């Protein structure tokens, strides 16, 4: 009992530290996320991605940062769960998820559709050839590769 | 100066003798948003003349 009474200091502080990193990733991807859909110079999306997978990737990054503490902190004992502190940071956290998982279901959805017109498109590429001098070339698609 | 766009500097590396040249690169790493026929050309500066 005796480092338990200092540990049920501690266990606040650990509370305390998850909100402030958790509430700057929300505030990280409340900027990301218009830049992501705008896809701007200096984006999130991290050197050559596609600019829909890019997000994906982008926002399972956070979502992986932000989860491996909450794996850490179901290990913990003395009642953790049972402390309303604990209880404020999970009802944030899964408001977070669900936004960022909202967010993952707009961009697969809108691909889906750019996925059936891309198909399209191939089958009708065939080869272009332009100018006034004959310089036929390749025509498959940049939104194909 | 002057370039189709801006060129991001992908890499640089510094003269082996010692600190008097600067062999650097540009290309844009974000995917399809190149131009096209964009500026393909690396450059080596000096740190006597900086200006070109």
């Amino acid at each position: 009992p005796i480092i338990a009474d200092e540990l049920e200091k501690k266990h606040i502080v650990l509370l305390e530290m998850y909100k402030q990193d958790l509430k700057q990733v929300q505030s990280i991807f409340l900027e990301g996320k218009q830049f992501v859909d705008s896809m701007h110079e200096n984006a999130p999306l991290f050197l050559n991605m596609p600019p829909i997978a890019g997000a994906l990737t982008w926002c399972k990054s956070l979502r992986d940062r932000i989860q491996e503490p909450i794996e850490k902190l179901a290990q913990l004992g003395q009642g953790i769960t049972e402390r309303e502190e604990y209880k404020d940071v999970q009802k944030l956290y899964t408001s977070i998820t669900k936004s960022i998982k909202d967010y993952e279901d707009q961009k697969i959805l809108s691909w889906e559709k750019e996925v059936e017109d891309s198909s399209q498109d191939k089958l009708k590429q065939t080869l272009l050839c332009k100018d006034e001098n004959d310089l036929i070339k390749v025509n498959f698609d940049p939104s194909l590769v | 100066e002057k370039e189709i766009c801006k060129r991001s500097v992908s890499e640089i590396s510094w003269h082996p003798e010692g600190p008097t040249k600067v062999a650097v690169s540009y290309a844009i790493m974000r995917f399809q948003q190149m131009p096209e026929k964009m500026p393909t050309q690396a450059y080596v500066w000096d740190l006597l003349n900086p200006n070109s």
